[PDB]
């Protein structure tokens, strides 16, 4: 059905770019689903960057010019895939990143509100560590 | 400083339902009667001026591979197909051993109008409905004597499609996408509300779309699946190309009494010169759309040489062009059409010459898969001509992988050629009671 | 003819919810007829039904003397009718909808049966 | 702009008690707005319930939930093997959405 | 809905004739669904029509300004609510139904005039 | 039962035209049955609805307070009422009618809405 | 269809007891129907004794310790039958005695009020005298 | 459905013998009902569609098709309903044929 | 038809077939 999978994990230096890719399964496109990036630091409460909903990138306070959303819908052989890109990143930014996708086609079914909304689907996580 | 309940009635709020539409015709009748396989009597409501409605602000979510309003048209399809030619001749005294010599002559003994006597009954049956079963005489056997009986399409009933509106009761409303290049799943720009459908024709056919509704300014390639194989595409026209189709083979038809009110018509010796069913097809035109669909299609396909090769599965539904002209089958092969390599190494070949495609006219039909009853077509007795201006293509993608994808042609079900045109609409119910808080402490 | 002025204002709305309002004037067909005219025959009388259940019975601008407890909703008027529309506010109340039918019924009751008592 | 937390922060119990998995937000929320989480160790958490006290297609009738005002009370009755585990409440009414600590279940 | 507290006292069954009230939310089955459905919006409209006719329309408890001839009843409110139940009393009245209608009919069209006669 | 005093003036028959009032109490024939009845059921929903959207509900002599422009007619009270029937009146504005319509309906909205925000 | 027949007629003496058995012939139960008792005086107006309605015995104003009211329902041969029984005989008593059944099933039929009833059925009747 | 605590046995005229007569158990009795004789259906073509299937030759051995009947509990059940049925035919020895 | 039979019974008959022509001999 809907599976979520996206890239290894792997270890950076401070001061590079990130770019972590997920591969959406079973998603027949992004304009009836909507794909959020959240992140979980190590042994702590989650945390949530942005989200691309119906071809329009947002992120978080904290991430203003920092973090940028992408997001490419079904293709001949490769299915939906969105990737996140970090830049300049520090010490604090080590932490498993989650990939998060719900479907918004029905307004009634209570999983979305006016772009903020929950996360049905997870994947399996990106290890980051410097 | 503090608020009460006010109880709104009209309120502009909308719920994702399933309701049963009925018929809307343009008020025909004055046609004589001519009663067409879709009924225009019992489609009472007459569409009136359409009542348009645009919304403002309005983003509604569209899903056309889960529209309830195409299993609505196709189950009203196959219902109008066999109430249609469910009341006259029965036709069963027919799967018989064919004493039978493209065309065969084929000898049988047939009832006649009495339960005693029998006839001798010499008919010509096309080769696709004869079936095998050291001479110069064989014996053979039609298409269907396994499935079910064979029954006349009816004496007076018209194969002519008409456009056919579906409206929806009070309470609902149907929405509109009216956007441009709109790939049927995602978002809608703006939206209108609007009661009947456009006027949409029930054409059948397979492989090769015909009449419809054209694009607005580019080449539309909607699929459900896109990146799976197994599931067929569905091509959209920016602009549409004229065909022309005839069968200059000039028939004599010939009633035989084979009962009480049964009249069998059978196709009689071809006077004048004969000749075979053919389309034509405007070359240049054909290929420039061609060339733009492959355009359009790389984009979807990460810039790959689109190649077109012709339908290779032997089925005789499946690999022909199906449709009728005036009553008749012709199942052409599209393979003169179907096969050109696009984008490999850029330049031209082509040509611009008309297109002439040989055709295998047949007259048992049975349409609808499995599920429809099946049909024997009567001949017409003067020449048939009908022009047909292509709106649609239907293709499919072939399991081994290579730089290069080769789009057969070929589609699914028959809920095909109508989802191009069903793909804008959605039913949906409206709930005019709302509840808001105001300062009113009255009543 | 009630979905003109959908994704307006509530303001909009309210004045555009009395613009259209109702201007008004064996065979399949025939059953698909039968079932339609049934249902929107249904689904007027169910409104009616709670309408004059209501007290409300033929006005379109209803009032009710029901207070607003902060648990079906917290904000205030100027937000509700302006930073909202009539389906966001409907998805907002969505399922306090059957404790408010409710609410407004033993209301109706009460004054009615206060009035009648008073009408000595 | 929701300061949403979560109490106990640690709790034990065995298989088949009902435990008490509560939330009261920094402001109310009338919408219902709340969406459980339940995260295996190792793994990804997945969505139990969500506008406020509604299942999810595939999920045991044992998780059940309660929107009253500010508080949001998660219940887990004749707990299972698997229940174990880490637990969040979020909102989703305002943006952008806020979790809470975690709270976890052991032996 | 309405049969809770069917064998009460007449008190306590206008007690309770408010207390539900009403909570709303080819086939030969779906011809049985057809006809179930006619019969019923045929019954509600009948009703509505009697309702609306006498001038009550969406009122529950409907009051009206027509006397009470000791010719229909002639026993006294307390032994009417107290001595009696619902079905008692119908069946006490049953045969004088149709006059009852028609007097009410008569005295509606007759303040009706007179009120808008007056209304000068 | 409203077919009594038709060719009357139009005194008589509003004296009349709430004397009769309504004094209410597979097959083909089956179809032609249920077609009848729910055409009925209909023309009595439209009905009802144009009264309670003109505010008039279940009242038979509705007034209004829409004006009576010398353009739908010309002629004065004696004449209208003794010159003339309820049909010869019903084809003088034969064409008039879905203006009058909606004027009616503007009015009923406008003053209801005068009056919810006059409640204050 | 609706049959009552009865015992015949015999003189008895003053101080003795007299037992009347009414059977009740096309009648399916005394629950659905009820059976009552009235007596007409030699040429002189009836008068009610009292009656077994859905299986609750009651007797008039002056039969009070003085007579009994017995029913018995449908059997395998024998008809619902139900007797009347006094006690205490005088000379006053001397009249013939009617064995009357009527259908409850109806409550709208209006041959039952609240216990009090007409008779839509007769028996024959019983002679008795001293 | 069962009873609630007794055997219910109600006839429209009990007294007339060519009325049936309709008997509610108190407690249900299982039974079981098989046909251990494995078949081996043909389907021929008896027609355009026409498709009529028939019993082949049974396979393995040849059973005879029977119901099993618990006797202590049927017993006991007929005892309990003659018992009831004895007060509504006046204490008459009921005999089952 | 008449069964030319021989608990159970074996029983021929002459059935129609697929075809109006031909006839076939089921047991
Ligand atoms: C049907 O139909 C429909 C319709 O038609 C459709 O839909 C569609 O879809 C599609 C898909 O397919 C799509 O497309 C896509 O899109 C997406 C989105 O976009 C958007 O966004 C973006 C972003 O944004 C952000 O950023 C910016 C900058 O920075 C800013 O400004 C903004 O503001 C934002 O920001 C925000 O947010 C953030 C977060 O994120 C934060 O942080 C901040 O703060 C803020 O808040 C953007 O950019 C864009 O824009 C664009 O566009 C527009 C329009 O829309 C315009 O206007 C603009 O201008 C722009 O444009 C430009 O650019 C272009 C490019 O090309 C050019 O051309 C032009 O000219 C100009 O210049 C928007 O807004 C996107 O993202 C995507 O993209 C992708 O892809 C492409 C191709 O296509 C490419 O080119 C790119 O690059 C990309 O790619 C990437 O990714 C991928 C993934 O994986 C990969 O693979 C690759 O490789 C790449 O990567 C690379 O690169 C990158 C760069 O960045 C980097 O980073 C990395 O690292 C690497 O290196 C696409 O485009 C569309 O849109 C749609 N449309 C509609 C209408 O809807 C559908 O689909 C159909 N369907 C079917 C079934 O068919
Ligand atoms: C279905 O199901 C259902 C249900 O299940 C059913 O129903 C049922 O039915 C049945 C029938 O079948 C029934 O049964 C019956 O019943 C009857 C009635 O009862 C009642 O009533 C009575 C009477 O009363 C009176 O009296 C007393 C004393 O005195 C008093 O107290 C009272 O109050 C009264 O008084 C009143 O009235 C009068 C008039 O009449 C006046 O005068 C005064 O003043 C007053 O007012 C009584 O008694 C009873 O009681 C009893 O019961 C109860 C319950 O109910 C109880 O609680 C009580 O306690 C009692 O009991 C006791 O007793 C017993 C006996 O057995 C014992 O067992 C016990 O334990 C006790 O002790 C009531 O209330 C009746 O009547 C009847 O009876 C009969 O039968 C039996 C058997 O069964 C016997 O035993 C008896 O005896 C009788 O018999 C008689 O009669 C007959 C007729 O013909 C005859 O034949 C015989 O022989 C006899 O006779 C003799 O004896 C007598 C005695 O008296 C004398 O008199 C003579 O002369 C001779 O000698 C029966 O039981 C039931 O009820 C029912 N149930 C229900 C629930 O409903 C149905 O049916 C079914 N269906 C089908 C179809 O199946
Ligand atoms: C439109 O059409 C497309 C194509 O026809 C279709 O895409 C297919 O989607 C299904 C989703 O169910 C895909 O199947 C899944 O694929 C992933 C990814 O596999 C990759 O890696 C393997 C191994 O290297 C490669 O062979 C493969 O080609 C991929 O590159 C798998 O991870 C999934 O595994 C699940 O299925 C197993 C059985 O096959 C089960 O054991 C188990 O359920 C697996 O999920 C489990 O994995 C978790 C660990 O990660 C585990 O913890 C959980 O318990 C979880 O249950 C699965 O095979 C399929 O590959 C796609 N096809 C293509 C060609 O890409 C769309 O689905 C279709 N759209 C719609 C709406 O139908
Ligand atoms: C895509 O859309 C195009 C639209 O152009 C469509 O082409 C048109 O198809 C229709 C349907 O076949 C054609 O209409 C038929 O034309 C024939 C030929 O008439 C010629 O001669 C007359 C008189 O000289 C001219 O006026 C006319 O223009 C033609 O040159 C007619 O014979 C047909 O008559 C049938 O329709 C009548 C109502 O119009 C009915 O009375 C009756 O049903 C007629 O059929 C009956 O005739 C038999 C006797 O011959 C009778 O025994 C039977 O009972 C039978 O029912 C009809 O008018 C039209 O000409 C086409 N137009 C063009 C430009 O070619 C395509 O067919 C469509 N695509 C597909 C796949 O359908
Ligand atoms: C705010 O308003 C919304 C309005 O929708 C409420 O959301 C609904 O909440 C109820 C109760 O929580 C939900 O009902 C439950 O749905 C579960 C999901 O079932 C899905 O899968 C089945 C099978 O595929 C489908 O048939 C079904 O349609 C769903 O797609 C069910 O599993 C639940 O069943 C439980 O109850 C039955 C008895 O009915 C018992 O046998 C079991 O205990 C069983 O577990 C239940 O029916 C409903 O789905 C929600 N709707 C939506 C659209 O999400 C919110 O609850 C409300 N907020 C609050 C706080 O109440
Ligand atoms: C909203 O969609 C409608 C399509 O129905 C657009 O309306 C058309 O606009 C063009 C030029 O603006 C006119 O030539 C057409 O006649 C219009 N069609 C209809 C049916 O009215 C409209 O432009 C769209 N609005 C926006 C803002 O894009
Ligand atoms: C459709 O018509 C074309 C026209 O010839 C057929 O093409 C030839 O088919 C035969 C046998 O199928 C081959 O031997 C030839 O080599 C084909 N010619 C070319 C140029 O390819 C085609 O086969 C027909 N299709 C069907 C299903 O009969
Ligand atoms: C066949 O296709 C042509 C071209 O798309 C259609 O011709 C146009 O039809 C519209 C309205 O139907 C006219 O406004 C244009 O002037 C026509 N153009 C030309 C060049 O004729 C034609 O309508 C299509 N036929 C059918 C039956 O839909
Ligand atoms: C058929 O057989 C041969 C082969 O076609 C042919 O020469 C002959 O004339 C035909 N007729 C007969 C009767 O053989
Ligand atoms: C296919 O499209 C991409 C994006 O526009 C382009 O970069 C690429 O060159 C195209 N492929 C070819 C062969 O031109
Ligand atoms: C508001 O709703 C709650 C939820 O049940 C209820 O307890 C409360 O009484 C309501 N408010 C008032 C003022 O009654
Ligand atoms: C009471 O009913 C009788 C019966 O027709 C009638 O004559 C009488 O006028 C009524 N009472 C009054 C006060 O009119
Ligand atoms: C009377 O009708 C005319 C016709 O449209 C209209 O212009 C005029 O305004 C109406 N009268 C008044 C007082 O509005
Ligand atoms: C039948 O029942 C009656 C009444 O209970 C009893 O007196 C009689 O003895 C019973 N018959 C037998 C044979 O016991």
């Amino acid at each position: 059905q809907i599976h979520l999978v996206q890239s290894g994990t792997e270890v950076k230096k401070p001061g590079s770019s990130v770019t972590v890719s997920c591969k959406a399964y079973g998603v027949n496109t992004f304009g009836l689903y909507a794909v959020n990036w959240v992140r979980q630091a190590p042994g702590q409460s989650l945390e949530y960057i942005g989200q691309i909903w119906r071809w329009k990138s947002s992120a978080s306070h904290h991430f203003r010019g920092r973090v940028l959303i992408s997001a490419v819908d079904l293709t001949g052989s490769s299915p939906p895939i969105s990737s996140l890109e970090i830049k300049n990143l520090t010490s604090d930014d080590t932490a498993v990143y989650f990939c998060t996708t719900t479907s918004t086609y029905d307004r009634w079914s209570g999983l979305h509100h006016d772009g903020v909304m929950a996360f049905s689907s997870w994947g399996q996580g990106t290890l980051i560590s410097v | 400083n503090n608020l009460w309940v006010t109880v709104y009635y009209g309120v502009p709020v909308w719920r994702d339902a399933d309701t049963t539409l009925f018929c809307a015709s343009d008020a025909k009748a004055y046609e004589t009667e001519v009663h067409n396989v879709w009924a225009t009597h019992a489609c009472v409501p007459t569409d009136p001026n359409p009542q348009e409605m645009h919304l403002k602000n309005v983003t509604e979510n569209f899903n056309m591979w889960k529209n309830n309003m195409v299993e609505q048209m196709h189950e009203d399809i196959i219902s109008l197909w066999d109430q249609s030619l469910k009341p006259c001749v029965k036709l069963t005294p027919l799967c018989v051993t064919l004493n039978c010599t493209d065309v065969r002559n084929c000898s049988f003994n047939m009832t006649t109008e009495l339960r005693d006597k029998q006839q001798k009954v010499y008919a010509l049956f096309y080769k696709l409905d004869i079936v095998p079963i050291s001479s110069n005489f064989s014996e053979y056997r039609l298409i269907n004597c396994n499935t079910s009986v064979i029954k006349q399409a009816c004496p007076k009933v018209s194969f002519d499609p008409i456009p056919i509106h579906y409206c929806t009761p009070a309470g609902y409303a149907i929405l509109r996408c009216n956007d441009k290049k709109f790939n049927g799943t995602g978002p809608c720009k703006n939206v209108s509300s609007v009661q009947c459908t456009h006027g949409i024709k029930p054409v059948v056919s397979t492989q090769l779309l015909l009449n419809g509704s054209l694009a607005e300014e580019g080449i539309i390639i909607r699929s459900e699946n896109l990146t799976n194989n197994a599931k067929t595409i569905i091509v959209h026209f920016n602009e549409s190309v004229k065909i022309n189709c005839t069968r200059p083979s000039n028939n004599t038809r010939t009633g035989i009494h084979i009962g009480p009110g049964q009249v069998f018509y059978k196709t009689g010796d071809i006077i004048g010169d004969i000749r075979k069913a053919y389309c034509n097809i405007s070359g240049a035109q054909w290929h420039k759309v061609l060339g733009r669909v492959a355009n359009k299609l790389k984009e979807h396909f990460n810039n790959k040489t689109i190649v077109f090769k012709p339908s290779s599965g032997g089925d005789p539904e499946i690999t022909m062009h199906s449709f009728n002209c005036r009553g008749e089958f012709f199942y052409c092969n599209t393979t003169k059409l179907f096969n050109s390599t696009w984008g490999g190494n850029k330049n031209e070949t082509r040509d611009n010459g008309t297109i002439t495609i040989p055709c295998r006219i047949k007259q048992i039909i049975n349409m609808w898969q499995g599920v429809g009853q099946a049909m024997y077509a009567p001949p017409i007795k003067g020449v048939i001509k009908c022009l047909s201006n292509i709106t649609g293509i239907l293709l499919t993608r072939d399991n081994d992988t290579e730089n290069n994808e080769t789009f057969r042609p070929g589609g699914g079900d028959m809920r095909d050629n109508w989802r191009n045109e069903l793909y804008k609409y959605k039913v949906v119910q409206i709930e005019p009671l709302g509840i808001a808080p105001t300062k009113c402490k009255r009543r | 003819g009630f979905l003109g002025a959908a994704g307006s204002t509530m303001g909009a709305a309210s004045i555009t919810l009395t613009v259209q309002a109702r201007q008004l004037l064996l065979t399949v067909w025939g059953i698909k007829q039968l079932q339609a005219r049934v249902l929107a025959v249904e689904r007027y009388l169910q409104d009616q039904k709670f309408l004059g259940l209501w007290g409300c019975s033929g006005k379109i601008i209803c009032c009710t003397a029901v207070p607003w407890n902060s648990s079906w909703s917290n904000k205030t008027f100027e937000e509700i009718w302006n930073n909202m529309t009539w389906i966001e506010w409907e998805r907002e109340i969505s399922n306090y909808t059957s404790q408010i039918y409710d609410i407004l019924t033993i209301s109706q009751t009460q004054q009615e049966k206060n009035e009648k008592d008073l009408l000595e | 702009d929701i300061q949403m937390t979560q109490s106990p922060s640690t709790l034990s119990a065995s298989t088949g008690d009902t435990v008490r998995i509560s939330c009261r937000a920094s402001q109310s929320i009338t919408g219902n707005w709340v969406a459980w989480y339940q995260q295996r160790p190792g793994k990804a958490p997945r969505l139990l319930i969500y506008r406020g006290a509604a299942l999810l297609g595939g999920v045991p009738s044992r998780f059940r939930g309660s929107a009253a005002g500010t508080d949001f009370t998660l219940t887990i009755g004749n707990l299972q093997a698997e229940d174990f585990g880490t637990f969040y409440c979020q909102q989703y009414d305002t943006y952008p959405g806020t979790f809470g600590q975690g709270t976890k279940v052991e032996v």
